[PDB]
């Protein structure tokens, strides 16, 4: 009882600081989502990664620091959730991690649709050669390395397969194609 | 000055004998926000003259990291954002002297 | 990037994404940040101290 | 523009002069000083200016405070060189006389005290005569006399 | 150099030398004053208020410029006392 009377005092002092944090994190995320979504320089997004897949990785991030205190805060005794002022924090938490699903679905939806896009891409790219001289270069569309890159990250993040297993194929076929273009432009 | 849209200074690292000589890589992190055949040069400034860089790095790639190297002066060794190795030496700038292969 | 002072062991700098340079000292006051700098509205990408 | 020019020019010296200052308050005696000699291009007006030719009130308010003081004729400060820097008496002719013949005195009293111990320096000395007391304090740069009557 | 034809000639070098100096902090001043600006411009400030007076940047520009011929002369009579000395 002499100890404990104290920490009660202490426990409501720990509440009110992870309601600044989930504030901030909420306040931060707001003006941050609308950078993401723009794709605008000095974006949440970390370095250099795939745009739409850096969103979800930028989002577990965010829900990461959201959800490590609640663990915490499980573990508290003495019914410290039965204080109306933990469960007005939670309230504030729930409604925070619902609308980064939203936007993550919304990027996973999108990004889905794009997919489908991106696979005819790849279909039908192949090798181009512009201008007057037969410069012959790879035509494959910068999009298909940002969907490939953007699968890496998912997986980090936690009948198809034929056309995937002749992209190792594809790849060694337009760098053979590649060499003769060049040997090929200069005789020309 | 007058760079094609803007180049964020990915990396910055310090000269070994003395802070004279400050070497700044500029790349892009964002991933396709770079434009196409945007410039990829790395400038090495002199804290006596702030005006424009002292000597120019010239690399096929933009240099994501550049950093001195204490053992040989004025050799700058940096990364590029292809992945290609490529190693410049500080007295002479120009193009890099040594460049690993890219496959 | 966040660097360790090389002259002193207790104080290492931290430069945020927000413009914002903040100098963290350990051998005064753990609990707070020495002093914070704004250096650029632009984010700071690294930071580099001589040795 | 030329009048611009001028105010301009007038603005930039302005500033050479306090950086030290730093605008604000009047402040400062040395401060003023110095400005005078280095760069003379510009001088007076900027602020308040406080109370004219007193740089520092403590050497010298003090000094004007022993004059108020009761039963203090006046005090004389002499030069190292047997000059007057300051006088402050009721008769000339008395100052003038105080003016020369103290300082030999001292001197001479001085070189006394030196005698007995060469590492031993006048500090201070005082002369009390039957009907006044005279009190000198001697320094290399100044020398501070002060002639109180004895109560 | 303070302290005929061959000390002409040497104090020539000798003054090419400083000028090439000069002309790199000249680069750096041009560039400090730059920065300045623009991180003032960069500052995000209110949005219903006026972001930066372009008479303020002139009279920092032109001050600072003012000011380096301050420091510029300064530097020039230093040379004609050592005339004086060597004299």
């Amino acid at each position: 009882p002499i100890i404990a009377d104290e920490l009660e005092k202490k426990h409501i002092v720990l509440l009110e600081m992870y309601k600044q944090d989930l504030k901030q994190v909420q306040s931060i995320f707001l003006e941050g989502k609308q950078f993401v979504d723009s794709m605008h320089e000095n974006a949440p997004l970390f370095l250099n990664m795939p745009p739409i897949a850096g969103a979800l990785t930028w989002c577990k991030s965010l829900r990461d620091r959201i959800q490590e205190p609640i663990e915490k805060l499980a573990q508290l005794g003495q019914g410290i959730t039965e204080r109306e002022e933990y469960k007005d924090v939670q309230k504030l938490y729930t409604s925070i991690t619902k609308s980064i699903k939203d936007y993550e679905d919304q990027k996973i939806l999108s990004w889905e649709k794009e997919v489908e896009d991106s696979s005819q891409d790849k279909l039908k790219q192949t090798l181009l050669c512009k201008d007057e001289n037969d410069l012959i270069k790879v035509n494959f569309d910068p999009s298909l390395v940002r969907l490939l890159k953007e699968v890496k990250y998912f997986l980090l993040l936690r009948t198809a397969k034929d056309i995937y297993t002749k992209a190792e194929t594809y790849r060694t076929q337009i760098v053979a194609l590649d060499m003769i273009v060049d040997n090929y432009n200069h005789i020309k | 000055e007058k760079e094609i849209c803007k180049r964020s200074v990915s990396e910055i690292s310090w000269h070994p004998e003395g802070p004279t000589k400050v070497a700044v890589s500029y790349a892009i992190m964002r991933f396709q926000q770079m434009p196409e055949k945007m410039p990829t040069q790395a400038y090495v400034w002199d804290l006596l003259n702030p005006n424009s860089p002292e000597i120019k790095l010239m690399s096929p790639s933009a240099v994501t990291n550049i950093s001195y190297n204490q053992k040989i002066p004025d050799q700058i060794g940096g990364g590029c954002y292809n992945g290609l190795l490529a190693v410049w030496d500080g007295r002479k700038g120009e193009n890099p002297i040594m460049i690993s292969p890219v496959e | 990037d966040g660097c360790w002072s090389p002259t002193r062991s207790g104080a290492f700098f931290l430069v945020r994404r927000d413009g914002w340079m903040d100098v963290w000292d350990y051998y005064y006051r753990q609990n707070e940040i020495a002093f914070s700098h704004k250096v650029s509205d632009s984010p700071l990408t690294c930071i580099k101290i001589n040795q | 523009i030329y009048k611009t020019s001028k105010e301009i020019q007038k603005s930039d010296q302005r500033i050479i002069q306090q950086r030290v200052e730093n605008s604000i308050i009047n402040n400062q005696i040395y401060q003023k000083s110095l400005k005078r000699k280095t760069s003379k291009r510009k001088v007076r007006h900027q602020a308040n200016k406080k109370n004219f030719q007193k740089e520092m009130s403590e050497v010298e308010d003090t000094l004007n405070r022993i004059k108020t003081h009761k039963t203090v004729l006046g005090y004389l400060i002499v030069n190292s060189e047997g000059g007057v820097v300051r006088g402050a008496f009721k008769d000339e002719e008395e100052s003038k006389n105080i003016a020369n013949s103290i300082p030999l005195l001292t001197k001479k009293a001085r070189s006394v005290v030196r005698d007995l111990d060469p590492t031993n320096d006048l500090v201070f000395l005082r002369i009390q005569t039957k009907l006044n007391e005279i009190m000198v304090a001697p320094d290399d740069e100044f020398s501070l006399i002060v002639i109180q009557t004895k109560g | 150099h303070l302290p005929l034809d061959s000390f002409v000639q040497l104090q020539e070098e000798y003054i090419n030398s400083k000028t090439d100096f000069l002309t790199s902090k000249n680069v750096e001043v041009e560039r400090a004053v730059d920065d300045l600006l623009q991180t003032i411009m960069l500052y995000p400030l209110d949005p219903h208020v006026d972001p930066v007076l372009p008479e303020e940047t002139k009279r920092i520009k032109r001050y600072y410029f003012w000011y380096f011929y301050q420091a510029l002369l300064n530097s020039t009579q230093n040379s004609l006392n050592a005339m004086k000395y060597r004299v």
